[PDB]
DNA sequence: ATCTGGCCTG
DNA sequence: GGCCAGAT
C-alpha cells in the first residue's frame, strides 16, 4: 500500500519497528491524527 | 518549550521506543525541520461482515468473493500477507459458535502460537493446516521437534 | 534493484550459495549468506555481489515434471551461455515466453525448441539455412533435417512466432550440433538419454 | 596455507588460534595424533569400529542424501529403520545422473513389500529425485511414501514464502 | 568413537572453542576426511635474527627510529591493520601481574636496553588494562631515568 | 576463595 | 556462548 510505504519511508528517515509503527499508526487512527497534530504543533 | 512536550508524550504512547528514545526523536527533529517538513507532507501519501478494515462501510472482500468458506485470522498482518498471496476465493474464537450458522466448513488460518493452541483446544466441518519442513535451505538448519513430527507426520503419496 | 531469472544453483560449501542470474542488462553472478530455480525474481545486488533482498514473481508450478525439468535446465543453460548483455535485452523476455511455454503446453518440446531458435537467432549464433545441416550450414552431411524441417526452421526463423507454431506443429538435434560447434560442449547434455 | 585452512574452518580467532598453535607445539602433534587415530558402514552408513556397526552386528528403511542427514535423522529418535545412504542428487549442471548414483547397490537391498522415506531435499533438484525414485520403485513394486509438507514449528505467518503457505493450504488436515 | 572422544578434547582444550562447537566441528570432520588431511599438511618461519619476532622468512617486516612496544600478536596486527607507524617495534612475553607473579627478571627487555641506541621517538602502544598501563608506566620510567625521550 | 546474575558478541 | 561486577 502507497500509504503505507510512504509512512514506513518517513520513519526511516530498523525497517521491522518502521513497519510495526506504520502499522499500529494505520489501525490507530486516531493516535496518528494526534501525531500529526504535534508534527504541525 | 511546552509544545515539544505533548510531542514527546505521543511518541513515547506508542510500543517499541522508550522516553528517552522518544526525546532524542524529537531533539534530533527539532533542528532539522527539513526531513520534519517532508515526513508531515509525506503522511497523507472493520466491516462487520469480515472484520476487515478498510476504506468505506464494505471491504473489498465484501466488493467475486464466496461466503461458502471463511477464515479466522489472529492478526491483520497475516490478512495483508495472504491477501499478498491470494489463494482463497472465499471471504476472511469465542465469537465462532454463534458465527456457525451459514458456514458449512470452517478454515483455521490462525497462526500456531501458544495462544492460538489453547483456543483451538477450548473451541474443541473444521480444518487446520499440517505440520511439516518447509521449502530449500539445508537439513542441518532445523531443529528436532519438527523433525519428529514430519518423520510421524509422514504421509503416503 | 534489478529484476532477472534463476538458472544457476551452485551450493557453497560454508553453507552460502552461488547463484547465477540475467536480466535485460546482461547476465550476472552472486552469492548469499546462508530465490527457487527458474523463477522470475526482483532483486537488490551489493558489492561477487552479495544479495540483500529478493522478491518473488511468480512460480512456474509445472516444472516438476523430469522431462520437463531437464529441457528447462536445458533451455537454461543453452540462455545463459548466449547471454550477451547486448543480446539480453531480446533473449529475456523471449527466455520468459519459452518457460511460460514449456510450463503450459502440452509438450513441453514444442515450446521449447520454439524459444530456442529464436534464442540463437538472437545471440549472434544464426545458422546459414541458405536436407541436412551440419555446422549451421546446409547440405549432404549431418542430420537429415527433412523438407519439412527445413520449411519449419525458415519459417521459424523468419516469420514472427505465432504463424510459426503451426509450421512446427529433429531440429532440436541440429540446434544442439549447431550450439555444440559455436560454444563447445554442454554440462547438461548427459541428462537426455 | 595456514591461513586458508584456518579460513576452511566454519578470521580474528582463526588467527590467533594458528599463532597459539605455531607457539604451543605438542597441541598439535596431539591433534594430529587424533587425526590420525580418526583416519561409513557398508549397510547403514554411520560411523563404526572397523566394518560393521555395533547395531548391525528392518521392515522401514529411509532414503538419505548424505551422511549429516542421517545423524540428524538418528538424533530425533523417531526412526529405527535401516538407511541406504546415496552419494548425493541428481544434478544435468554438474553431469551427475542415472551413471553417477548408486542406484545398482540400492537395488540388491530393497524387497517387494516395505516403505522408503522421501527424505530428499526441499529444491527443484530434490524433488525431480524425490519424484523420480518414486516412479522407479512403483515400476519395481514397492510403496512410495513422502514427508509432509507444511509449515515449520515456530513458524510465523508474515515471514513465510508463498509456496509454503500454498503446500499448508493445499495440505491441510481434518481435526 | 575414542578417536572422536580424543579429537573432541583436543579441540576443547585449544582457547576460544566451544564444547558444543568442539563436537559439531568432530562430526564437521568425520563427515569430510580430504579436509583432514588438507589441515594436517598445512599445518606444518621463526623468530627474527635482530628483533625475535615471528619473520616470514630472515627479517620481520619491522627491521626489513620509532619503537613501539606491545604484549601480543593482535597488538601488532592491529597495529597493521591501521598502518600509520613504519618504525620499529617489539612484542614482549607478558604483563606484570602481582596477583600472577610475574617480575621484570622475566621480561625480554635488555634486547629493548641495546636497542636503545639511534632511537629518535618511542610509543607505548600498551594494553588498556590497568595492569598493561601502569607495566608500561614502570618501564617508560625506568627507561626515562637513562635520559631517552619517552612520548605517548 | 567461592558464587549468583547481568552483560556483549554472535 | 563467554566474561565480569559484587555480595558472602
Ligand atoms: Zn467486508
Ligand atoms: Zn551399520
Ligand atoms: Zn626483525
Amino acid at each position: 500500500p502507497e500509504s503505507l510505504l510512504k509512512l514506513t519511508r518517513a520513519l526511516s528517515r530498523g525497517p521491522k519497528t518502521a513497519q510495526r509503527l506504520a502499522l499500529h499508526l494505520a489501525f490507530h487512527k486516531e493516535e496518528a491524527e494526534a501525531l500529526a497534530e504535534a508534527l504541525e504543533g | 518549550p511546552e509544545s515539544l512536550l505533548k510531542l514527546t508524550r505521543a511518541l513515547s504512547r506508542l510500543p517499541g521506543i522508550g522516553p528517552k528514545t522518544a526525546q532524542r526523536l524529537a531533539l534530533h527533529l527539532a533542528f532539522h525541520k527539513e526531513e520534519a517538513e517532508a515526513l508531515a507532507e509525506a503522511l497523507e501519501g472493520a466491516c462487520r461482515e469480515c472484520g476487515n478494515l478498510a476504506e468505506g462501510e464494505l471491504c473489498p472482500i465484501c466488493q467475486d468473493r464466496d461466503r461458502s468458506l471463511l477464515a479466522v485470522v489472529e492478526s491483520v498482518a497475516d490478512l495483508y500477507a495472504l491477501e499478498r498471496s491470494g489463494e482463497f476465493r472465499g471471504l476472511y474464537l469465542e465469537g465462532l459458535f454463534r458465527r456457525l450458522e451459514g458456514v458449512e466448513e470452517v478454515v483455521l488460518a490462525t497462526s500456531m502460537t501458544v495462544e492460538g493452541e489453547a483456543t483451538a483446544l477450548y473451541l474443541a466441518r473444521v480444518t487446520r493446516p499440517a505440520y511439516g519442513l518447509p521449502v530449500g535451505g539445508s537439513l542441518e538448519y532445523a531443529d528436532e521437534v519438527t523433525l519428529g513430527r514430519a518423520l510421524e507426520g509422514r504421509r503416503p503419496v | 534493484l534489478e529484476e532477472g531469472i534463476v538458472v544457476g544453483r551452485k551450493p557453497l560449501p560454508q553453507g552460502d550459495l552461488l547463484l547465477r542470474l540475467v536480466t535485460p542488462r546482461g547476465s550476472l553472478e552472486a552469492v548469499v549468506r546462508k530465490l527457487s530455480l527458474f523463477h522470475h525474481v526482483r532483486f537488490q545486488l551489493y558489492a561477487l555481489p552479495t544479495l540483500t533482498q529478493a522478491e518473488l514473481l511468480g512460480r512456474l508450478h509445472g516444472l516438476e515434471a523430469p522431462r520437463r525439468f531437464l529441457l528447462a535446465a536445458f533451455l537454461a543453460e543453452l540462455a545463459y551461455r548466449l547471454a550477451s548483455p547486448e543480446a539480453a535485452p531480446r533473449i529475456y523476455p523471449l527466455l520468459v515466453s519459452g518457460l511460460r511455454g514449456i510450463a503450459k503446453h502440452e509438450d513441453p518440446l514444442l515450446p521449447l525448441v520454439w524459444a530456442g531458435w529464436r534464442v540463437a537467432k538472437a545471440g549472434g549464433i544464426g545458422p546459414n539455412l541458405e536436407l541436412r545441416l551440419k555446422r549451421g550450414r546446409l547440405g549432404e552431411e549431418g542430420v537429415y533435417l527433412g523438407r519439412e524441417g527445413v520449411e519449419a526452421l525458415k519459417a521459424t526463423l523468419r516469420l514472427p512466432g505465432a504463424q510459426a507454431l503451426p509450421h512446427l506443429e529433429r531440429l532440436f538435434l541440429a540446434l544442439k550440433a549447431h550450439a555444440e560447434e559455436a560454444l563447445g560442449p554442454l554440462r547438461s547434455a548427459e541428462a537426455i538419454g
